[PDB]
RNA sequence: UCUCUUACUUUUAACCAGUGAAAUUGACCUGCCCGUGAAGAGGCGGGCAUAACACAGCAAGACGAGAAGACCCUAUGGAGCUUUAAUUUAUUAAUGCAAACACCUGCAUUAAAAAUUUCGGUUGGGGCG
RNA sequence: ACUGAACUCCUCACACCCAAUUGGACCAAUCUAUCACCCUAUAGAAGAACUAAUGUUAGUAUAAGUAACAUGAAAACAUUCU
RNA sequence: GCUAAACCUAGCCCCAAACCCCACCUUACUACCAGACAACCUUAGCCAAACCAUUUACAUAAAGUAUAGGCGAUAGAAAUUGAUGGCGCAAUAGAUAUAGUACCGCAAGGGAAAGAUGAAAAACCAAGCAUAAUAUAGCAAGGACUAACCCCUAUACCUUCUGCAUAAUGAAUUAACUAGAAAUAACUUUGCAAGGAGAGCCAAAGCUAAGACCCCCGAAACCAGACGAGCUACCUAAGAACAGCUAAAAGAGCACACCCGUCUAUGUAGCAAAAUAGUGGGAAGAUUUAUAGGUAGAGGCGACAAACCUACCGAGCCUGGUGAUAGCUGGUUGUCCAAGAUAGAAUCUUAGUUCAACUUUAAAUUUGCCCACAGAACCCUCUAAAUCCCCUU
């Protein structure tokens, strides 16, 4: 026979019932969404379409993204969207010869970085396409803000982006402590990226870290009908002495 | 190069079967 | 299975006219599933065929053969339900008319051979039939004389006729 | 070789035959030189009653009159057993008409269940 | 045959289950060389040349052709005396009896295909009549076909069905090629 | 040739068919002479001439390459100026 | 299916297919006579003996300007933009029998032709259609239910 | 011995069913309704070859386009399987060339 | 051992009783000689012989059973192995240059290791020539 | 002189003797549509026809009642003896 | 008259619609003690290219077009367009299924068979034989005949081949099952007609629709992922055995148990898928052996024998790609009629294929064959049967 649905809307209709339905809703849009990452291992087209010198014809070009795999070491660490080229070359570049199994690995590097926000030192795997992009964005904490999940590729980078959200949305005290100046001018200068703390709380997890956030904001110990059947007797002994 | 055939046995319902 | 020759005692004949000879009496009987071979039965039946009761019981009292002592018991009991229920007066005025050996319903066994290999065993059984026909037992066909040979040979040689020719 | 018998402490060497049990419940432990301790508080007690003088026989008499079945609920309880003075202290803390906050202190707790049947 | 779909499928080789180890070698048991235990040769094994998954039979004969189709049976039906034209089908009663007798007197067939303009507006008396007889089909005018004027022995026709059938028939002869499907807007086709 | 493409079920055209070979709508294929662009120094002439030409094909020849292409290459092109326009049918043509 | 061999096998080598001899479709140079082709304009004549046979025939209405979509709704011209038509071209065909006098529109046109129109008391015009343009015109009820 | 020694029992057919005396009805539609609907819409049956047809390696292929997706894992890695086979056999083999 | 074999016992064996396979098998109403022939006849031609059947031995034939010959050739069929066969260095080890301020990464070069694939045809069988 | 073919004549009738391949006229059975109603007709379909693949499954033969297999002796069937 | 024969429904196939008490990860199905250990990483290969090495597919229309491609095998878009059951099976069929059971394998894994009474059971036909053994002589029949045989004639069938009774292949036999799938273009028949078609496409009588042509089984292989060191190779832990005699702390001698397997006989579907009897080598050591564990196939292990790695290791087994491929072998099933044997070329090609030639069918047209003179070279002194050409006939 035949699946009522394709297969590959399983997983949608998953999210659809089920605690992942509880789920608050900007998360579940937040998952929907794909944006496409920032090219980083190919160069893109300039332009939509292309003059072909062979026919001097105005065809269409589109980007096809070059896949990338991140290894779970890169997850604990902050590379600017970059990862390992798993693909196949033509030895001495000429398609007549042999195809060999090439991956191409990025550059990492042990860097210190210090977050205004968090006021903390953390050592990370850095790449030198992040120290660039951190460059552009001047400062490790605009990089983690501005940068969106799909570019920023790290698990750490999203919780370090929760973790400044959080306290900007807070206005935590904790910054900076006896410093009230100072700490208002850090929220002052990265107010813009601040969201509200309930947005925040779920910004940068993934389905299972969600999923398990909200059974335990669900969670709730049964309560004993005792106490509800003496409410229902009490409101209906009220109504009766009322009438 | 020995050859050798394994001898091949078959299923032993069909000579268990009974009235 | 057919189970026919059991049916076969079954049949009622209309009564006879009294200007009519007494038709002899027939009686089938058979046993079934014999743990014998058929063609070992054949033997036994072939022996009693076509003898008087008496002579076949005693000839199968003295024969050595497994399937002696079956067709014994059921030569007697043939007697015994043919005094009984079909009317024969005398025990003996009985003769074996019929005397045949049906295969059986086999089973299938397995033989282990020298090296792996194996064949198919056949667990025999087979089944005995026989009609008694009251009366004495019909005389040999006595064999033919040189009178009746020469006899058969001359119209034989009257029967010639001139072959292809008008 | 058999894959479809049940796994029992008859089959294997002496020390699966050894380990393996039928399912009866510990009553103890194990100390040096395999000597066996044996605790009277996890032997279970037959709380056997005192059928002197008791009229119930195992059979009733079918000359009984039939009833629909109620099979009692949680509401039907409480209107039984605790409803009554309710109402009269209402006319007039659940630890007074019976609630319990919580299990623990219990000898026999409902939940979680801490004894036998 | 247009709508037929023949739902007959059978498991080749590939298909039935089993079957992927060789059942012998090749070469010194004696027996004859084989690959698998369902291959069509086996018994229980796969069919060579079955049919194959729901097979359709659709092909659409011009709308010319079929125009013309009708054409030719309706003009067979009147000429073998098998068409007879009514001003309408409204009926004395709604009794299936009184119809029955009326075509038996009037020496109608065993099998009378009524046709009327269209569906909605089919007159009470004649729905009910025919709604319980099974030689006796009502259909409304966009629904004659020439399977079922053929398989009904007479064909009644109201006037309005005439009508109907003479404008949509004669309206194949002298349309031009098409354009564009029919279904879209022309400048007089309604 | 691919008789049944595996994404459309479709007929497949040979296109080193269509590198090589025109075809005329009257049914005939034109070609080239091989080896017209090859050693020209050591050929006549006369064999140059012939070589720079323009050349039909066997019955044989053209049902190959009929086959070898699909109808689109069959069809009736209205080009704006095409060289072989006039060669795309035949005149007084008998049997 | 014959005796042996590939042929009663059923696996006997591709089309064009020589036995290992270089084949014919293959050992012929390339040449550059279909380059392009699908880039290439193409217009269906309208030849005026044609033009002539509609009007006579009241298909296509000479008393108001004739045009393309004209052309194709009295169906003397078949357009097929997805094919590379980029129109219709008149045609001198037909010039000396030619009398009727109309106002026509086409992509190309020869002289005889435009000569012809003229003559007649008849005006002509070239009008260039791209692609898109002259699939709406030959098909304009289609696009006014695409409705855009 | 292949052969039943009885009559099979009687197989009466009711010819003026419901469905034989229908049968065939609304095939005009399109002529006799102004071709708002085609006759092809009549066809109730596979999504994939309503008012279509074609040979077995076609009706695969259109099989996998269609529903390919919604079909079950075997019964798609065999028809995966068919279309290849399907495939090798119609372009490689065969009388003729 | 043999000249040179003999005697006896047991097993097997043969007969009686019980149980009861296997390869094989186109059908067989299944002879000898000569000749013939797809090149060695039970079956064909010319002769000869010729009631019917069991049982026990024999191994000259049924080109006897057995294994779709492991010999030989062929196949644009395989696979194993060796290389100084063609194509590679994807992989490791080195170096050199970049990158970073030894490790890691990228690019090259050289080795080790291997990987994929092939090993023409005619031919008085194949090889050599 | 005669014997002597499927050559030829004679009486009647004539499509009625080449492998691969090719053209054609029929057609068994099944289902569907209409007929028919002690076995059918006109059509549409197709898992549409088996003296042969060391073919597959099942039955039964042949080899064959053959090769092979088994239980120490007497007896009261207690027992004893070898 | 025995074996038996049949039987109709158990179910199944394709679609539509619709989204779907207790125990048990330790040795699973085991009440009850300090953990820490955690997942992600390009498919490959067969096969096609007639080898192989780059390469080789995984609604409609545009279009098999643009493009890609040892520019070759083949691969191949987009813009744009608009989008209610059964001429099914009916117990060798249909699911493998009465069941993933029995059974087989250490494991992964492989994987069956079959049943039929009646409203109520509280009621004639396959093969094989038997009835009934057989008579000179012979493909077992045919012509016959009064007559079964006797007389006369007759070298089974299929496949393969130049050619087969062939002592070439297959076949014991009955029943059941078991093998021609489709485009292009043509041909026939309709419809309409300079237009046809129910968008797209074709069109210089075309277009639309239909009819009608393309088999089955078989390798050694290759790759991927699992499963295997209860046998065997080696190793790890901790055990055990080694009488007696001679000698003396011995990889010592004789010789039990024990290990092995020299030679012979038997056996060779065996007792045994490697045994038995005798004979023989070692038997305190580099010995033998019970137990548990380890090394896994691009591998392991090896006192190298290409040994051994669950009976078949030049590289295991299972599953999958896989219906691998096979120019090679075999098979390819109703009746009847007709035509039908034929030069060569190229080819990693001579076991094949493409073209030609021949053959077949349909159609158009007019010459086709036979052949009178006349005519077709000297070299070469002579030098043939003939041929070519060719009106008449
Ligand atoms: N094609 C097809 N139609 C089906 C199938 N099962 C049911 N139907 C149709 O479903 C319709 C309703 O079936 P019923 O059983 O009468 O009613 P129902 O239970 O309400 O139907 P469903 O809602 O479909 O379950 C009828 O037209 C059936 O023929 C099926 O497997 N295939
Ligand atoms: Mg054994
Ligand atoms: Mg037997
Ligand atoms: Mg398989
Ligand atoms: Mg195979
Ligand atoms: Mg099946
Ligand atoms: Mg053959
Ligand atoms: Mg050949
Ligand atoms: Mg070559
Ligand atoms: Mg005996
Ligand atoms: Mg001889
Ligand atoms: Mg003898
Ligand atoms: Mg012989
Ligand atoms: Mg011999
Ligand atoms: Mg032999
Ligand atoms: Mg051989
Ligand atoms: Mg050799
Ligand atoms: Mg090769
Ligand atoms: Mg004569
Ligand atoms: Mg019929
Ligand atoms: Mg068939
Ligand atoms: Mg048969
Ligand atoms: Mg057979
Ligand atoms: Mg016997
Ligand atoms: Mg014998
Ligand atoms: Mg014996
Ligand atoms: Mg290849
Ligand atoms: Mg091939
Ligand atoms: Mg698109
Ligand atoms: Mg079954
Ligand atoms: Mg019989
Ligand atoms: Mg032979
Ligand atoms: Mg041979
Ligand atoms: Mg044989
Ligand atoms: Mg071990
Ligand atoms: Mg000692
Ligand atoms: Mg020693
Ligand atoms: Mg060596
Ligand atoms: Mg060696
Ligand atoms: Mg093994
Ligand atoms: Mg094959
Ligand atoms: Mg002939």
């Amino acid at each position: 026979p035949l699946h009522k649905y394709p297969v590959w809307l399983w997983k949608r209709l998953q999210l659809r019932e089920g605690i992942c339905s509880r789920l608050p809703g900007h998360y579940l849009r937040s998952l929907e969404e794909e944006r496409t990452p920032t090219p980083v291992h190919y160069r893109p087209h300039g332009a939509k379409f292309k003059i072909n010198p062979k026919n001097g014809q105005r065809e269409r070009v589109e980007d096809v993204p070059i896949p990338i795999y991140f290894p779970p070491e890169s997850q604990r660490g902050l590379w600017g969207g970059e990862g390992w080229i798993l693909g196949q070359i033509y030895a001495n570049n000429d398609k007549l010869s042999k195809r060999l199994k090439k991956v191409w690995k990025p550059q990492l590097f042990e860097r210190e970085f210090y977050s205004e926000i968090l006021d903390k030192k953390f050592t990370v795997t850095v790449t030198m396409r992040t120290l660039d992009l951190i460059d552009e964005a001047y400062g490790l904490d605009f990089y983690i803000l501005k940068t969106p999940k799909e570019d920023l590729c790290s698990k750490f980078g999203m919780d370090l982006k929760r973790g400044m959200l959080l306290r900007l949305a807070r206005q935590d005290p904790q910054l900076h402590p006896e410093d009230p100046e100072r700490r208002a001018a850090i929220y002052d200068k990265y107010k813009e990226f601040a969201i509200p703390e309930e947005e925040a709380e779920w910004v940068g997890l993934t389905l299972e870290e969600a999923i398990e956030k909200q059974r335990l904001l669900e969670e709730k110990d049964p309560v004993p009908l005792f106490k509800i059947y003496v409410a229902e007797l009490i409101q209906q002994l009220q109504q009766q002495a009322l009438s | 190069k020995k050859r050798f055939t394994p001898p091949i046995y078959q299923p032993k319902f069909k000579t268990e079967k009974e009235f | 299975i057919s189970r026919k020759w059991e049916k076969k005692n079954k049949i009622v004949y209309p009564p006879q006219l009294p200007g009519e000879p007494r038709r002899p009496a027939e009686i089938y009987h058979c046993r079934r599933q014999i743990k014998y071979s058929k063609d070992k039965m054949w033997y036994l039946a072939k022996l009693i065929r076509g003898m008087s009761i008496d002579q076949a019981l005693a000839q199968l009292e003295f024969n050595d053969k497994k399937g002696a002592k079956i067709i014994k018991e059921v030569l007697l009991e043939a007697q015994d339900m043919a005094v009984r229920d079909h009317n024969v007066e005398f025990r003996s005025n009985l003769y074996i008319a019929e005397s045949t050996s049906g295969r059986g319903q086999c089973l299938k066994r397995i033989r282990y051979h020298g090296r792996g290999r194996f064949g198919i065993m056949e667990k025999v059984y087979c089944h005995y039939f026989v009609k008694l026909v009251e009366g004495p037992p019909p005389p040999p066909e006595p064999p033919k004389t040189a009178v009746a040979h020469a006899k058969e040979y001359i119209q034989q040689l009257r029967s010639r006729t001139i072959v292809h020719t008008l | 070789a058999d894959r479809m018998s049940k796994w029992t402490s008859k089959r294997g060497p002496r020390s699966f035959r050894g380990r393996k049990g039928r399912g009866a419940k510990g009553i103890g432990f194990l100390t040096s030189g395999w000597r066996f301790v044996q605790i009277k508080e996890m032997v279970p007690e037959f709380v056997v009653p005192d059928l002197t003088g008791f009229k119930l026989k195992p059979y009733v008499s079918y000359l009984a009159p039939e009833s629909e079945e109620t099979p009692l609920t949680a509401a039907q309880l409480f209107s039984e057993a605790v409803a009554p003075a309710i109402e009269k202290d209402f006319k007039d803390n659940l630890e007074k008409y019976g609630f319990e906050p919580t299990q623990e202190g219990k000898l026999f707790q409902l939940y979680p269940r801490n004894f036998l049947r | 045959n247009f709508k037929r779909i023949s739902y007959a499928k059978t498991k080749t080789r590939a298909e039935v289950r089993g079957g992927g180890r060789k059942p012998w070698p090749q070469k010194g048991t004696g027996r004859a060389r084989h690959g698998s235990i369902r291959s069509p040769l086996w018994r229980g094994g796969g069919v060579a040349h079955g049919p194959r998954g729901p097979t359709s039979y659709y092909y659409m004969l011009p709308m010319k052709v079929r125009a013309l189709g009708l054409k030719v049976a309706l003009t067979v039906k009147l000429a073998q005396d098998d068409l007879h034209i009514m001003d309408s089908l409204e009926l004395p009663t709604g009794d299936p009896q009184y119809l029955t007798e009326l075509a038996h007197y009037r020496r109608w067939g065993d099998s009378v295909l009524l046709v009327d303009l269209t569906h909605e507006e089919m007159p009470q008396s004649i729905v009910e009549a025919t709604s319980r007889l099974k030689t006796f089909n009502l259909i409304p005018a966009v629904g004659l076909n020439v399977h079922s004027m053929l398989k009904h022995q007479t064909l009644v026709l109201t006037l309005p069905t005439v009508a109907f059938l003479e404008d949509k028939l004669l309206w194949q002869d002298s349309r031009y090629r098409p354009l564009y499907p029919f279904s879209l807007p022309y400048s007089d086709f309604p | 040739l691919t008789y049944f493409s595996a994404r459309k079920g479709k007929r497949k055209t040979v296109k080193a068919v269509i590198d090589r070979f025109l075809r005329l709508h009257c049914g005939l294929w034109v070609r080239r002479k091989a080896g017209y662009k090859k050693k020209l120094w050591k050929k006549t002439p006369a064999r140059k001439k012939r070589l720079r030409e323009f050349v039909f094909c066997n019955k044989t020849q053209s049902k190959l390459l009929d086959k070898m292409t699909t109808s689109f290459w069959k069809r009736r092109n209205w080009y704006v100026d095409d060289p072989y326009q006039k060669y795309h049918d035949r005149t007084n043509l008998k049997v | 299916r014959g005796h042996k061999g590939e042929r009663q096998r059923g696996t006997r080598p591709r089309l064009g297919f020589e036995g290992g001899q270089t084949p014919f479709y293959i050992r012929i140079p390339k040449y550059g006579f279909n380059e392009g082709h699908s880039f290439r304009r193409q217009y269906k004549p309208l030849s005026l003996n044609r033009l002539q046979y509609l009007i006579d025939l009241g298909r296509v209405d000479p008393s108001q300007p004739i045009d393309l979509t004209q052309l194709v709704n009295g169906r003397g011209v078949t357009i097929q933009p997805l094919k590379r038509d980029y129109g219709v071209q008149l045609v001198e065909e037909g010039a000396d029998t030619f009398t009727a006098k109309v106002n026509i529109e086409v992509q190309l046109a020869s002289e005889l032709a435009i000569a012809a129109i003229e003559k007649n008391g008849g005006v002509v015009t070239t009008a260039f259609y791209d692609p898109r343009s002259l699939d709406i015109v030959c098909k304009p009820v289609p696009f006014f239910l695409r409705g855009q | 011995i292949g052969i039943r020694l009885t009559l099979p029992p009687p197989k009466v057919v009711d010819r003026w069913n419901e469905k034989r005396a229908m049968f065939g009805v609304y095939d005009n539609i399109g002529i006799l309704g102004n071709f708002e609907k085609h006759p092809k819409e009549l066809i109730r049956g596979p999504i994939w070859l309503r008012g279509w047809k074609g040979n077995e390696l076609q009706r695969c292929i259109r099989k996998r386009k269609m529903v390919g997706s919604r079909m079950f894992a075997d019964d798609l890695h065999n028809l995966n399987k068919r279309i290849r086979y399907l495939y090798k056999h119609f372009n490689r083999h065969g009388k003729f060339r």
